[PDB]
RNA sequence: ACAGGUUUGG
């Protein structure tokens, strides 16, 4: 039986180490008039905007490239005992499934 | 009267009486994204023992410990779901309150997604009617609101003792949940194995329940 | 009636001491299930106090050998040009498998940091593989 | 027994730390070209942190030199000398919008 | 019926409204318990006295404690 | 001390 602590250290989020400019693949999940919802698959959807080229191309299902940034928006202000999650993610659009 | 108390009692005695360990794994749920939770900012204090570790800001929960509180969790659900018990899916959420509300649909029984009124298991002889049964077992597929604030109900089940099965995040609060189970709530694969593990376990629960009463017509 | 206390203790805690004093002169049908199958722990309520002073949580990092190869590969070449694959459990990335053939390479004795680095590379070229080495 | 469990090891992806622009450098109080660029060229405010952006060392130093120089007959203090205006710009701040 | 309560506390509180000036409120602190361990206390709040009692006997029954006694 | 009364719109 495979337990947790070998199927975790083979994960591809494991391998792809920190979230800094990576390169990944996304299935976008719902359409907007403009906004894309793309999942990387990670954790979270990052939104995207619509660019002027192909941008009728850009379907529900779609699979496009993205530059990973970071992984989840969360930051401390002042008198938060917690953070303030963004529930989502950012991410840039560079192509829609090159090959 | 001798009769019906065999029919309680039979489920009582075994410990896996609807054979639920089949509906899932520790692969399976390693393949929904439900080891990963929210960074380490975000960490509630009593997240620390059921927290794998942090890979680079953002924590991992154990999955083996997750699998051994989603097998509890599921045979109470079955119990319950087995001794004719409401079932209510509490969770307030504006992403999956869709699927929640069908997947109550498709099992028979209750759910709540949308605006948690204030005095509604409590002053429930005054919001719901005149004399109301309340439900016996609540489920919470998100235990946080949009507020990021624990929900009124998970106070609300053991403040009128009512038992809660939760899926808590990293950032939820288990301490009044009497069957959490640290998992994911973000991710849509892993709600929707959260909703299709609940709707196997309702389904074998009410099947076994018909078949035991068919069996029991037959009796004499 | 019942007891509407939240900080005494547990559902259970409160509804079997109730019983047996014999105020509910009815069982809850959980009740029946919870003293066959009781969870880990008991549902008490507990007050998150603050952490002060130089006190830490109790988690731990997740780091391991690999994670030291892959840096490597990282700050010479970056970003591999196969992108990740995150819906395929098995995927193999790039810097996959530069760790892989780094191990491999380490089992025939070579100790040299650079005579494990390069020759990962240099063998990476058999595959056939494309490298954008950042400078 | 487990072989992939995580080990307490330092964090390998950690970053170099950010330097300021006179990091592992020798300023001094002679140098007017250079401390003119972190002057006002219309009043000859001194720039803070927020706008030149040096880290803790180096910021007290430059301020240091700017006063010794404008004190022993080395750079004017209302203006900046018009000689050293050619000079590249470090500051992030933009007047003329 | 089994129950037994009895009344600890009465004061008149006032309240400074905008029109009526002073609000003469009653408020009680009423306990039940019937002798076996199981017991509790509520405060009941009203304008007048006899709807403070009953106010307070109807919520003092949803907060019971249940106090272990060595040998009773 | 087994305690109670007494300040204040409260
Ligand atoms: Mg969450
Ligand atoms: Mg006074
Ligand atoms: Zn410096």
């Amino acid at each position: 039986v495979e337990s947790f602590a070998s199927m975790l250290r083979h994960s591809p989020l494991t391998q792809m180490g920190p979230a800094k400019n990576k390169l990944v693949i996304g299935q976008i999940f719902h359409i907007v008039e403009d906004d894309l919802y793309i999942d990387f698959g990670g954790k979270f959807h990052c939104v995207c905007k619509r660019p002027e080229v192909d941008g009728e191309k850009y379907q529900k299902g779609t699979r496009v490239r993205l530059r990973l940034l970071d992984l989840e928006l969360t930051s401390r202000f002042l008198g938060a005992t917690t953070d303030t999650t963004i529930l989502e993610a950012d991410a840039v659009l560079l192509g829609l499934q090159e090959s | 009267n001798d009769l019906r108390d065999r029919i309680l009692s039979e489920p009582l005695k075994h410990a896996d009486f609807f054979n639920l360990k089949e509906l899932f794994s520790v692969r399976s749920l390693f393949d929904a994204r439900v080891h990963l939770g929210h960074k380490a900012g975000c960490r509630h204090r009593f997240m620390e023992p059921y927290l794998f570790g942090s890979r680079l800001g953002q924590d991992i929960i154990d999955l083996e410990q997750t699998a051994a509180h989603l097998q509890l969790a599921l045979n109470f659900t079955a119990h319950v779901a087995y001794r004719e018990g409401i079932i209510l899916f509490v969770s307030r959420h504006r992403q999956f309150a869709h699927l929640i509300e069908t997947t109550a649909r498709d099992c028979g029984e209750y759910a709540h997604t949308r605006y948690f009124k204030g005095g509604l298991l409590t002053n429930a002889p005054l919001l719901l009617g005149p004399g109301v049964r309340l439900p016996d077992l609540i489920i919470f597929l998100h235990t946080l609101n949009n507020v990021f604030e624990p929900h009124v109900a998970v106070r609300d089940a053991a403040k009128m003792n009512i038992p809660t099965v939760g899926i808590v995040d990293t950032n939820c609060n288990p301490a009044l949940i009497t069957y959490p189970v640290p998992g994911n709530d973000d991710s849509p694969p892993a709600v929707r194995l959260f909703c299709r593990l609940f709707q196997v376990a309702i389904s074998r629960a009410k099947e076994k329940r018909r078949q035991v009463e068919a069996l029991y017509r037959l009796q004499g | 009636a019942g007891s509407r206390l939240e900080t005494v203790g547990s559902i259970f805690s409160r509804t079997r001491d109730l019983i047996r004093a014999g105020v509910l002169k009815e069982k809850p049908l959980w009740l029946d299930i919870y003293n066959a199958f009781p969870p880990l722990r008991e549902p008490v309520f507990r007050r998150p106090r603050l952490r002060y002073g130089k006190a830490k949580a109790a988690v731990q990092d997740i780091f391991y050998h690999e994670d030291r190869i892959r840096a490597k590969f990282y700050s010479a070449y970056g970003s591999g040009p196969k992108a990740f694959d995150l819906f395929n459990p098995n995927f193999k990335s790039t810097c996959q498998r530069f760790v892989e053939k780094y191990i491999e390479l380490q089992r025939l004795g070579e100790t040299d940091e650079e005579k494990l680095f390069v020759e990962a590379g240099k063998a990476l070229l058999a595959e056939g593989v494309t490298l954008r080495r950042v400078g | 027994s487990n072989e992939d469990l995580p080990v307490p090891m330092e964090n390998p992806y950690k970053e170099p730390l950010k330097k300021c622009i006179l990091c592992e450098k020798h300023v001094d109080y002679k140098n007017v070209q250079l401390l003119s660029q972190f002057i006002s060229p219309f009043t000859g405010c001194i720039y803070g942190r927020h706008i030149t952006g040096l880290c803790g060392k180096k910021q007290k130093e430059i301020t240091k030199a700017i006063k010794r120089a404008q004190i022993l007959g080395f750079m004017p203090v209302t203006y900046k000398d018009p000689a050293y205006l050619k000079d590249p710009k470090v500051c992030n701040i933009k007047y003329r919008e | 019926d089994d129950f037994d309560t009895r009344i600890l506390e009465v004061r008149n509180v006032f309240n400074m409204t905008a029109k009526e000036g002073r609000k003469r409120s009653v408020r009680v602190l009423v306990a039940v318990g019937n002798g076996k361990g199981a017991a509790g206390f509520a405060i009941g709040k009203a304008t007048e006295r006899a709807d403070a009692f009953r106010k307070a006997k109807n919520r003092a029954v949803h907060y019971l404690h249940y106090i272990e006694r060595y040998e009773d």
